[PDB]
């Protein structure tokens, strides 16, 4: 089963800019189900097509856990809400756009990306990412 | 450290490369110790490094070119640190 | 060929107790374990013993639950035959802690990589050896 | 094809780092830590084609002026454009004594100084690793 072992691979990433957020105060970081997640990511699997079919599986359940893990309202909110913003001239939508993107934060990701790709050559990145989850859980139970 | 202990811990292929490599140690003249402790340091390399990558695998091969003062099979308790010093001079004052 | 697949079930038992869902009796479980560490040299007896091991260890988890005897539920599931699917559901949903479920999971996982590094039997046995000697003192 | 192959230093760009450090250090410039370093991280940025290391180049250029302009307090090009026309009415003779009281010749001879000394150590060092760590560290105290 060694041999089937594969690395969180782009997820690191993902897990790295969770990380980031949750430090910048951005998420509220729901510790046990990431780490769900991440097991579930980890889980050997033999087979190259399970493979394509985790990442299928795993990309909808990132975003909807990512989302989760934020303070956005919740898809129903906004499509019930939805119709209200329809009527926003282009120009309020674009202003509102430039307001909600904060252009350092973006950048800040950036770099963590640079990082992670240049890092990621050097180091397991995974171990530190399941480290910090443990550790993460083990700070809400305490 | 052919110590009932680690036949008890570790699964059977993992203790035969631990003991094979031990012994290589020994074979060359290290000190328990420092046999013990090369062997714990490799481990610590496995999980952290990625032995596997391309990269490390060309840094292995020219080990020899770029670690000259390294012994492989000698390991000496003090064998990280010279790494450390030994990398920071390649990644740092090293163009020729 | 120590305990195989059984370590994960002690860990799951380990880890319900810790939560406080679990009266652990210590000897019974003890037995268990010893039954299962017990050396046999053909491959079929090992089958046999998974086989005879299973009701056991099923059994002996249900004991150790605080869930209603077979026979509470038996007397009592004609009133619960009665009730809508709805009800069924939401009583399920109410009862399943997709929490714990996840961390049974998250356990299996890491065992799955710490067994092929680590014998678990090892630690399984110590804890349970030291969970009765708590029990005793 | 290890993406490896196409990690290449901050080659001249590690010269516009080093000036940019020696002006904050003699508090010319307001350096905004974060943006310098998405800067670096995009000029650290592999890539496997020549053609995109062309254009990297192209669009580093004006991205880079327009950051070490955003760093400095000049003034915007809407002010200068909006107080340009003031500036035409000025006389040959003022504009090159304006210019003259504005560039200091000893801080010409340093970036000088500067250019040669980065020149002279890059055939010695990597200059790259320096210029990196002084951005993180400057970034790790902003936020401290």
């Amino acid at each position: 089963l060694w041999q089937y072992w594969r690395g969180l691979s782009g997820w690191n990433f993902y897990f790295l800019v969770k990380f980031g957020l949750l430090w910048a105060g951005y998420l509220n970081f729901h510790p046990l189900l990431n780490l769900v997640f991440a097991a579930f990511l980890l889980m050997p699997l033999p087979r190259y097509s399970l493979h394509r079919l985790r990442h299928w599986i795993a990309l909808p359940i990132g975003f909807a856990l990512f989302w989760h893990d934020t303070w956005l309202p919740g898809p129903e909110s906004i499509m019930s809400q939805g119709s209200q913003v329809a009527g926003f001239s282009t120009d309020y939508l674009i202003d509102l756009v430039t307001r909600f993107i904060n252009w350092q934060m973006i950048g800040a990701i950036f770099v963590l990306l640079v990082a992670w790709l240049f890092l990621s050559q050097w180091i397991r990145i995974t171990v530190f990412v399941v480290a910090i989850l443990l550790w993460l859980n083990v700070l809400t139970l305490a | 450290m052919g110590s009932i202990l680690t036949r008890w811990l570790l699964i059977p292929p993992v203790n035969a490369r631990l003991i094979g490599r031990y012994r290589d140690y020994r074979r060359h003249g290290a000190s328990a110790f420092s046999a013990t402790l090369g062997c714990f340091w490799m481990i610590l390399a496995w999980i952290f490094i990625p032995l596997e990558h391309p990269r490390w695998q060309r840094i292995r091969a020219e080990h020899k070119n770029l670690y000259p003062h390294i012994n492989a099979s000698r390991p000496r308790p003090l064998d990280p640190v010279r790494y450390l010093i030994q990398t920071c001079w390649l990644l740092i004052g090293a163009s020729r």
